[PDB]
């Protein structure tokens, strides 16, 4: 119980190695064993990570559960959590058992499917626990490998193109960040994230090529990290990989792609860009505001034009991340708390919606909106669940969707009214595409022979959704469960950002 | 005791909505109906025993972040107590009325189950409105605000197999979201100017807010005027005021009992209530009130003309609600919020009855809604005829002209028309003209349905019969409000300035009172002192419209047909409801869909993906083909490359020089 973060990080990876070695047979019993072994492993990781959650002390804004060991090439293996990153660990471990349970009907290469998800979980958890600069980059980039194969092997008809675009687009943005990490390593003489959080990187302007670089070295380091996190988030206009990868991935892949991997971009902004490059962040605030405002309006209108149900959900995520980006760079307590809440909240809602798509994809094997209609007539439970998360997706008060949206909008209002006015229009636009999709798929008359015999959600499918409905309602009604944890850490973060602004 | 009223309807709806299978449909219906009645009794006790000391009952913390804190809390002042009896009374009756109106529905086949779901929606709808009116802070007011939006969308689209209902419910949600866009911007502005979203703390700081300049978009604004305008944009959408009205007429696609609850208790009254709850701010915002009147008065006129030519019974009553809410916004704008609440309270009674009355007609007439096929019916439906007649009496304002004795809407409307004269010449004249149009379409409704030759298919006409007692007892109880309510509460709401002050327990900071009226405001007084030609004009115009209705349907019944032919373009304009929907489809809907497809295919596809693919799949492969070509396989070419490399490097070394 002194290496708790290392256990939850590498336990899923170790289980995959054992499964790959000592699990034999390709029959259904052999596959049935793999599903159970994965489910027990993901459940174990979630339970152990609850010890972190409840022993965590929100008042302490330092890193807790810290473990440090020597490593290679003069680096250190250091892990830990604070009020900004603890909840992203629990979100990852929370979605993984539900994601496994939703694949229970997959019959194609099951053992390999389970291994890819078990390996992916360990690497996703490492991103949020790592306190070494290179160690963060290792988990940040290693996650591309299992996801590249998850899309390639189990994806749709365009999965070859989607998997390559996903990997290379993300890979391109992070290699620039790698060089910035090497530069910070050389200036500060350390890769320790706690030590880099107090280091003062130079901000005096200089000239590079034909332009002045406002912010000096901080701006150059800021732009390298921005390229990595902007693509990961994703921000507009570097988002066009997401409508491919999220759509062409298998349903389980889409859940983890949207619920967890997107949060690495926003967490990157909260861990590095604002603490380590405050002067550059202050300078970039106007541009980030309008890119995020454009993203909300742009992708909301693009979602309204989609003929493919899974693409509506994919484009919805880009709009929801636009709020997160604005909240982070408003750099006030209200905006940053809203940004973190919006990230966690979007994990439950977006994941649930991709599971709603899978429920009817499994039965009908199509994603065209026009291929459905009046499903409420045969699928009462599905229409209720799909409606609930449709309403959460439009930020209805009472669901967790509202809180994150509301606070990021109010934090931005304090800084820029034009941005807040444009971003706030998302409430009108989100309702438009979200309700139209729900109506066209679920409501109406059952007038197609194909849908005549469609079945309702099975008991297993209902039980996957119940935890997600619980978190959405609980956090919507009692968000203090989140802000108590993140409150003190955001307060310290916002204070350092202010104390670093040029005077 | 207050918590039971607030939370009992939610618990009943959850039990009935999700667990009716365990306990059966009948137990679910009675649970919701019975629990509403108990809360209605507790609401009346809270209302009639209020001593004038506002109470604050906390429940839970909602949103805490740094200095921002909003809580689930219950505030009980005069305004809350008034809205309680209005919401619970009408909701309780609508539950009873629904026990018979939905007893056997033709929209559903016998396999489908709807009764338990319907009563759960009504209970939750009641819960949302109750949460709205008991709000202690602006954020909880928003939850209920959006709560009625989702409950209405559930109920307006109750018949999910009817594409007309699904479109109508979607429209209501979106249009009300356009209103919530301004509401939200007001909440953001208020928090940053005052550091709080709690009503009392906001009101304490209002005097400074009136002297404050706030930057917003391209210029600085007086804070109070801007904030009052922004919060009013929310009220316009929720009350179906002008330019945000098109959703209310289409809400008829839901069941008739839903229309009564939306149009008299829960949804439309929210906008006026917010104006009256936030009066401590609008009193210090002279320009915001100006805009409220112009919208309020123009809506009363706009919605009166359109009602003249509509042929669907519910759509006539639909526009009457919009026009009536126009009146209450004029009264608040002129600075008389008690009169606005007074008409809101009286309106709840006779408007609910008119809709519950029209449900009986539709229910009796084999569910036909076109008034062109509604002749006779007076002898076939005795009680619904008189209840509708009482509703017409109240809304028209049938009383003794210069006295203080008459039906509910006679007194409350006169208070608004008297205040309009003292407050705005624009307001006073449009209201009486609308009051003239009100009488025509109200009595036109009576004569078309309850008089004349039995007109239309004889089958239903012959089979027409009075609906069971469950649908008529709620109508009767309402009638006990659409006659005596105005006389009962005239004094406490409008009669005497001292009487009004104690009832509402109202420069000093405008805090502690249910409403506030700035000292420099005396419109309520000037209304009393108004001349006699003011105090009688409503009676004159009401009669004037009545005689035209009598002249148009009993005698010379061909006049309505002939006139449209004389002035046909003005017939289409009213019939098409001033073409507002067509304008929006042209200016908003079609452009939005077109914009999304262009951004989707032109932006993401041609510009962004076209570039990325053009480089990744166009350029780099082109450089690959050049590299493959240069690897020619000829030994002499490879040696040439080595010689070019040395020669190029030597040129480089020479330029640097010896050094
Ligand atoms: C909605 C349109 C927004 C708008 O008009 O902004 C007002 C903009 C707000 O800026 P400000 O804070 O008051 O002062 C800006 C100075 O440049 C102060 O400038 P600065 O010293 O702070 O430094 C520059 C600052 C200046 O930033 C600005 O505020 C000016 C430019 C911002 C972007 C303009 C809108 C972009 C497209 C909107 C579409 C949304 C969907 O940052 C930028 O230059 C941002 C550039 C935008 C990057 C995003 C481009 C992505 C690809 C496209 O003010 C004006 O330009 C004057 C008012 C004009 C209103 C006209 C709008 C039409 C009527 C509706
Ligand atoms: C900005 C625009 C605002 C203009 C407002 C002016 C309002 C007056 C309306 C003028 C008449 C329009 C018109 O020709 O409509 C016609 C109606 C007549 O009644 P109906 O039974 O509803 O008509 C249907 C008939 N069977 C038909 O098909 O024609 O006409 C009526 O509704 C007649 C009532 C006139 C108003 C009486 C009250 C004031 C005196
Ligand atoms: C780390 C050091 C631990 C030791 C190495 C473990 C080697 C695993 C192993 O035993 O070999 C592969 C295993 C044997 O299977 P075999 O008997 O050959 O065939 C029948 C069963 N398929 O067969 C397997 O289980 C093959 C599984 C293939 C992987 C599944 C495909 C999806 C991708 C999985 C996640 C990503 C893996 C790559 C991660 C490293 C990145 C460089
Ligand atoms: C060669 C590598 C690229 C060099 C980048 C230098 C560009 C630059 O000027 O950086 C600052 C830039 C604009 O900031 P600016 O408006 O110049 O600041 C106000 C005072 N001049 O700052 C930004 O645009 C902020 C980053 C925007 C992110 C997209
Ligand atoms: C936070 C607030 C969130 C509000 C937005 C979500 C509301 C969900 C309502 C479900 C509507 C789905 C569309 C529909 O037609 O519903 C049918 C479904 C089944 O109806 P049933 O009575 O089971 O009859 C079977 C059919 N013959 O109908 C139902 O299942 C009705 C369920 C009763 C709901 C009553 C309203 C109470 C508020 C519920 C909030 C939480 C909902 C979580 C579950 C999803
Ligand atoms: C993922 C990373 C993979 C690294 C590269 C591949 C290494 C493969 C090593 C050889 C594995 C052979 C094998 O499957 O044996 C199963 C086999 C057990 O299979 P069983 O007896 O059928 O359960 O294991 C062995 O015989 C050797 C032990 C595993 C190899 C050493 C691991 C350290
Ligand atoms: C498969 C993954 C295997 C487990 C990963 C390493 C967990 C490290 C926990 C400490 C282990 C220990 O006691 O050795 C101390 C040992 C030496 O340092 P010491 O603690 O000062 O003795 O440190 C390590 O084991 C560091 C290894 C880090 C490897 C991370 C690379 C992959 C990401
Ligand atoms: C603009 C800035 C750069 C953005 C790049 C975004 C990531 C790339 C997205 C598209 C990748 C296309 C993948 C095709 C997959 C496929 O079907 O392959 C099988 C297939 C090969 O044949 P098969 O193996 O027989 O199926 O692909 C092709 O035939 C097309 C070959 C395309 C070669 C792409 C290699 C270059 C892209 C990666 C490097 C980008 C460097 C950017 C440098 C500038 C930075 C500023
Ligand atoms: C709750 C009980 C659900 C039973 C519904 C049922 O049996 O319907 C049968 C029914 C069809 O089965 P049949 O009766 O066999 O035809 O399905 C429905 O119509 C259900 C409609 C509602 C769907 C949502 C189900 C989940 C509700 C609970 C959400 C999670 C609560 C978390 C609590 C913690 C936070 C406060
Ligand atoms: C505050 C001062 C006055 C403000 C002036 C603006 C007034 C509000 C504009 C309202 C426009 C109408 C919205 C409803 C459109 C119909 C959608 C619907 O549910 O019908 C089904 C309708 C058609 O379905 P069908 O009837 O089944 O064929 O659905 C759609 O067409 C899909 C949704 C279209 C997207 C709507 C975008 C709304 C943009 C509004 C922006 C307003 C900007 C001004 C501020
Ligand atoms: C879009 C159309 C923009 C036109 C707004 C004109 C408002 C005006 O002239 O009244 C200023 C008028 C006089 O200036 P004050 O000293 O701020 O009262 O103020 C108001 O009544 C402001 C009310 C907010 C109006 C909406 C602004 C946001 C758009
Ligand atoms: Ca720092």
């Amino acid at each position: 119980m002194t290496n708790l973060l290392s256990i939850i990080t590498f336990l899923p990876i170790v289980a995959a190695i054992i499964m790959a070695l000592f699990l034999r047979g390709q029959d259904e019993a052999a596959a049935r064993n793999a599903k159970w072994l994965a489910l027990l492993t993901t459940t174990a990781t979630f339970v152990i990570s609850l010890f972190v959650l409840f022993r965590f002390d929100p008042a302490n804004t330092g890193f807790q559960f810290v473990e440090d060991h020597a490593w290679i090439m003069g680096l250190r293996y250091k892990m830990g959590v604070d009020g900004i990153s603890v909840l992203f660990v629990l979100l990852t471990t929370f979605m993984m058992p539900l994601t496994i349970l939703s694949t229970w009907q997959v019959q194609d290469k099951v053992k390999e499917y389970m291994i890819a998800f078990l390996v992916l979980e360990g690497l996703m958890i490492g991103v949020f626990t790592a306190l070494d600069l290179v160690l963060f980059y290792l988990f940040f980039e290693a996650g591309l490998i299992p996801m590249f194969l998850i899309i390639g092997i189990w994806g749709g008809k365009d999965r070859i193109y989607a998997s390559f675009k996903f990997f290379l687009y993300t890979f391109l943005g992070s290699v620039l960040m790698l060089v910035a990490m090497i530069a910070m390593y050389r200036m500060a003489g350390t890769t320790d994230i706690p030590t880099l959080l107090t280091f003062d990187f130079p901000s005096e302007n200089f000239r590079l090529l034909g332009m002045t670089v406002v912010g000096g070295m901080q701006m150059l380091l800021f732009l390298a990290f921005f390229a990595s996190f902007a693509v990961k988030m994703p921000m507009w206009p570097v988002h066009t990989w997401l409508p491919d990868a999220h759509v062409q991935a298998p349903t389980a892949g889409s859940v983890l792609l949207a619920a967890v991997l997107l949060k690495m971009g926003g967490y990157g902004f909260l861990r590095f860009s604002l603490p380590m490059f405050p002067v550059a962040s202050g300078v970039a605030q106007p541009y980030v505001f309008w890119l995020s405002a454009i993203a909300i309006v742009y992708t909301s209108l693009v979602a309204l034009a989609q003929s493919d149900m899974k693409k509506v959900i994919a484009y919805s995520s880009v709009a929801h991340m636009g709020y997160v980006t604005m909240g982070v760079f408003a750099a006030n307590q209200i905006g940053v708390d809203g940004a973190i809440f919006q990230m966690l909240s979007h994990g439950f809602i977006s994941g649930a919606l991709f599971l709603c798509v899978g429920v009817i994809y499994d039965r009908m094997h199509t994603r065209e909106i026009d291929a459905y209609g009046g499903l409420v007539n045969r699928m009462p439970a599905y229409a209720a669940v799909f409606m609930f998360f449709t309403m959460a997706n439009v930020g209805l008060p009472g669901t967790s969707g509202f809180v994150g949206e509301f606070l990021t909008l109010m934090g931005v209002f304090r800084v820029d009214t034009w941005v807040a006015l444009v971003a706030t229009s998302g409430v009108i636009l989100s309702a438009a595409y979200a309700l139209w999709l729900y109506r066209r798929v679920t409501l109406g008359q059952l007038i197609k022979e194909s849908l005549k015999s469609i079945t309702d959600m099975t008991p297993r499918e209902r039980w996957v959704f119940i935890p997600l409905i619980a978190m959405t309602l609980i956090l919507g009604v009692y968000p203090r469960l989140v802000t108590d944890v993140t409150g003190p850490a955001v307060a310290a973060l916002v204070q350092d950002y202010n104390q670093s602004q040029p005077a | 005791m207050e918590k039971f009223v607030l939370f009992a309807p939610l618990i009943a709806s959850l039990i009935a909505g999700l667990g009716w299978r365990a306990i059966g449909e009948k137990a679910a219906q009675y649970l919701t109906t019975g629990v509403l009645f108990l809360s209605c009794l507790i609401s009346w006790y809270l209302f009639l025993s209020f001593d004038g000391v506002p109470r604050h009952i906390p429940v839970l913390d909602w949103v805490v972040t740094g200095d921002f804190h909003a809580e689930w809390a219950i505030r009980l002042d005069r305004l809350t107590a008034i809205m309680l009896i209005v919401v619970t009374t009408v909701s309780a009756l609508v539950h009873m009325y629904s026990l018979g109106y939905m007893a056997h529905d033709d929209n559903w086949t016998h396999d489908e189950h709807y009764k338990a779901r319907f009563f759960a929606y009504l209970s939750f709808f009641t819960f949302a409105m109750l949460m709205l009116v008991t709000a202690d802070n602006l954020l909880q007011m928003f939850f209920g605000w959006e709560g009625v939006g989702v409950a209405s969308y559930l109920l307006i689209g109750f018949y999910y197999k009817k594409a007309s209902a699904n479109a109508a419910a979607m429209k209501a949600f979106i249009v009300n979201r356009v209103g919530d866009f301004g509401f939200l911007l007001g909440i953001f502005g208020i928090y940053w100017l005052t550091g709080s979203v709690q009503f009392d703390e906001i009101f304490r700081q209002v005097p400074q807010l009136a002297q404050t300049e706030m930057h917003f978009l391209w210029r600085d604004w007086n804070a109070a005027n801007l904030l009052g305008f922004l919060l009013f944009v929310g009220a316009m959408g929720k009350s179906a005021q002008l330019l945000l009205h098109t959703w209310l007429p289409d809400a008829m696609e839901g069941p008739t009992p839903v229309s009564a609850l939306i149009h008299a208790a829960t949804m439309v009254t929210a906008g006026v209530f917010l104006v009256c709850r936030m009066s401590p701010l609008y009193e210090f915002a002279p320009d915001a009130k100006n805009f409220i009147v112009i919208i309020g008065a123009t809506t009363a006129f706009f919605a009166a003309t359109v009602g003249l030519v509509q042929n669907d019974i519910k759509r006539v009553i639909a526009y009457s609600t919009c026009s009536q809410l126009g009146y209450m916004f004029v009264a608040a704008g002129v600075g008389v919020y008690s009169a606005a609440m007074f008409h809101l309270l009286t309106h709840a009674f006779f408007k609910a009855m008119l809709f519950l009355g029209a449900g009986s007609v539709i229910h009796a007439m084999h569910h036909e809604q076109d008034m062109r096929n509604y002749g006779g019916l007076r002898k076939k439906i005795p009680l619904t005829f008189w209840a509708m007649m009482i509703g017409t009496f109240a809304i028209t304002g049938v009383g003794i002209p210069l006295t203080h004795l008459g039906f509910a809407g006679f007194l409350s409307k006169d208070a608004i028309i008297e205040s309009a004269y003292a407050g705005s010449g624009y307001a006073f004249w449009l209201l009486v003209i609308a009051a003239c149009f009100t009488s025509f379409y109200s009595w036109r409704l009576i004569f078309l349905t309850f008089y004349g030759k039995p007109r239309g298919d004889h089958h239903a006409h012959d089979h027409a019969h009075e609906s069971p007692p469950v649908m008529t007892i709620p109508l009767g109880v309402l009638a006990i409000g659409a006659v005596f309510a105005g006389m009962v509460w005239y004094g406490p709401f409008f009669g005497d300035h001292h009487k009004v002050t104690e009832y509402f327990h109202i420069i000093a900071a405008p805090v502690g009172g249910a409403i506030y009226m700035h000292p420099d405001n005396h419109i309520m007084d000037e209304a009393h002192h108004a001349p006699a030609w003011v105090k009688v004009s409503p009676f004159v115009a009401m009669v004037l419209g009545l005689i035209t209705a009598w002249t148009f349907y009993i005698a010379n019944p061909s006049l309505p047909r002939r006139l449209a032919a004389q002035q046909p373009a003005l017939y289409r304009f009213l019939l098409n409801k001033w073409y507002f929907d067509e304008i929006y489809e042209f200016i908003f809907v079609r452009p939005a869909k077109w914009l999304g497809r262009v951004l989707w295919k032109g932006g993401d596809g041609a510009v962004i993906d076209g570039t990325i693919n053009g480089v990744a799949m166009g350029l780099i492969p082109r450089l690959t083909r050049a590299a493959v070509r240069v690897q020619s396989g000829y030994l002499f070419h490879y040696a040439f490359a080595m010689v070019l490399g040395i020669v190029g490097l030597l040129i480089w070394v020479m330029m640097r020089g010896a050094h």
